[PDB]
């Protein structure tokens, strides 16, 4: 072993595995909106944005759905998106095909969600390591200290926290603040926030 | 309308003595009175450093320069670190002289020696050698701790701390923090209103791992560190300055450890302090994904710190 000079040092919980995964991440607003304010200032925003609008879009009816698939088209996939994403060029083709005769995109689409998921886990994991430096005030993690299991409680902290989240918005051009702006909403107003 | 400045930096890279330097250069510096405060701390670094000293001889195996010494090295892991006053650093005048003969013999020991030149294999920090080769001032009853001795005193920082000054009719308000992971949780506090961030480096960390996990490289950490903060779109209004710190300790040691035995990338000549200086430059420049301002310093030299805040100074300024 061997003592240490200074013996009064305390590491100062289960935050840690709803983290490491996008599903139950985005079934807990409150961290997932810590987590967006990791990604809108430190990442690359789009794969993110891009899979939780294409979540919304699955979830809803084939017939109240059209225009929000012009918007993922438009703001993700498009050639001059804002925000594009890289996705498998045979994806962004037949993608392209399906909305041009109004088909149902939702598979390949998921095929597209999915494709995405590698740079998202890499940027979860680039988060979690974050944690691990002792930097996750630094994006909001105080707003979880005295939060307990319900389903009620954490989508007012949803709340608030997305209220203030502005602060970054700002940082960036209203080309691209305004979509993302779009994207985030699209997704915490489907997840009653 | 002030220039709002924060320290940042991990563990034990330099953040109070900067601070310290900073009351002397431009402040009230430290009167006797202020100076004698110090005594106790420094007692305590010496006689906590010598335990963590023999504890490392024997774990890690090193012989005695001589058995004798067996008896001081008893003596020695006896002293209750955990004890009331212990437990804050400090250590009575009347006690302290109590171990002087033993901490004496102890570090004429070689192997004592030998363990302290092997100290990144546990935790131990570079100024308690300092003291050690001055244990003759810190024996006489009336000594008080030199302005050197106060720079070099280790007080592990817990907490947020202020300290105001004045440079020309310009106000400042330096904000100075602990390192350890646990601590920088409370770094979010202060970024408002800042107008610059001056990140210290130990530049001579790259053969030792963190003391909140004795396995992670120094070097490493704070390089991630960095990385996210100079990265967080938050601070592309902050003006960043980078400090590779302990400069005088790095020129040391680059001439028996070699930086390529920890990091690959390095190409150059290992015992060219020049050459690693470049190396480390380099590893924190290119951390940054899109001006990034450095230097190398002394932290305990107040010459040295004079210097070179006057060009942290005019920078922030013109910024
Ligand atoms: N030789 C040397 N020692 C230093 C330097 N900067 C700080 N120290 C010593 O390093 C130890 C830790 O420094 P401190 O300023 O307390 O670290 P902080 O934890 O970042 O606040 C102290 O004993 C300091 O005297 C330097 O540039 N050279
Ligand atoms: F090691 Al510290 F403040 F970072 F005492
Ligand atoms: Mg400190």
């Amino acid at each position: 072993l061997i003592i240490g000079p200074e013996e009064d040092y305390d590491p100062g919980n289960e935050s840690d595995i709803i983290f490491q995964d996008l599903e139950k991440l985005k079934s807990h607003p409150a961290y997932l909106v810590v987590f967006l304010r990791y990604i809108l200032s430190q990442a690359d925003p789009g794969p993110l944005l891009f899979y939780l609008c294409s979540e919304v879009y699955q979830q809803t009816n084939p017939k109240d759905s059209r225009s929000l698939g012009k918007d993922i088209w438009n703001i993700f996939l498009e050639k001059n998106a804002p925000l594009r994403v890289k996705i498998p060029e045979m994806l962004q083709a037949e993608i392209d095909l399906r909305l041009r005769n109004n088909e149902d995109p939702r598979n390949v689409l998921c095929e597209a969600q999915e494709a995405v998921m590698l740079e998202i886990q890499e940027q979860i994991n680039d988060y979690r390591s974050k944690r691990t430096l002792g930097l996750g005030s630094l994006y909001g993690e105080n707003d979880l200290l005295g939060l307990d299991g319900d389903p009620l409680r954490e989508r007012q902290m949803a709340e608030k926290q997305l209220a203030a989240l502005g602060d970054i918005l700002s940082k960036y051009e209203e080309d691209r603040s305004a979509p993302m702006d779009f994207a985030v909403n699209t997704f915490m107003s489907h997840a009653g926030i | 309308r002030l220039v709002k400045i924060l320290l940042l930096g991990a563990g034990e890279s330099g953040k109070s003595t900067f601070l310290k330097q900073m009351r002397i250069i431009h402040g009230q510096d430290f009167d006797q009175r202020a100076r004698e405060e110090f005594r106790p701390t420094i007692y305590s670094n010496v006689i906590k450093g010598m335990r963590v000293l023999v504890d490392a001889r024997e774990k890690l195996h090193i012989p005695w320069g001589d058995n004798k010494n067996q008896l001081h090295g008893d003596k020695l892991m006896a002293f209750d670190t955990r004890a009331p006053m212990a437990a804050q650093g400090m250590v009575e005048t009347r006690v302290f002289l109590q171990y002087l003969p033993a901490i004496r013999a102890l570090w004429e020991d070689s192997g004592i020696q030998n363990a302290y030149d092997r100290r990144r294999e546990f935790q131990l920090g570079e100024s308690v050698k300092y003291f050690l080769d001055n244990l003759d001032k810190l024996g006489v009853p009336d000594y008080i701790p030199s302005q050197q001795d106060i720079l070099l005193a280790r007080r592990p920082t817990k907490g947020i701390h202020e300290y105001d000054f004045e440079i020309k009719n310009v106000p400042f308000k330096m904000v100075d923090v602990g390192g350890q992971r646990s601590e920088r949780k409370r770094w979010f506090e202060c970024f408002d209103s800042v107008t610059s961030i001056l990140f210290l480096v130990s530049s001579s960390e790259f053969d030792q791992v963190l003391m909140e996990d004795r396995q992670t490289n120094r070097l490493t950490e704070s390089l991630n560190i960095f990385e996210t903060i100079v990265n967080n779109r938050v601070f592309s209004n902050v003006s960043i300055i980078l400090f590779l710190n302990k400069t005088d300790l790095l020129e040391e040691k680059v001439q028996v450890v070699s930086i390529k035995d920890y990091f690959l990338e390095f190409e150059g000549d290992p015992h060219c302090l020049r050459d690693v200086q470049k190396f480390l430059v380099e590893c924190f420049r290119g951390k940054r994904r899109d001006p990034l301002y450095h230097h190398f310093t002394t932290a305990i030299n107040t010459e040295n710190i004079r210097l070179v805040f006057r060009d942290v100074k005019d920078t922030i300024l013109h910024d």
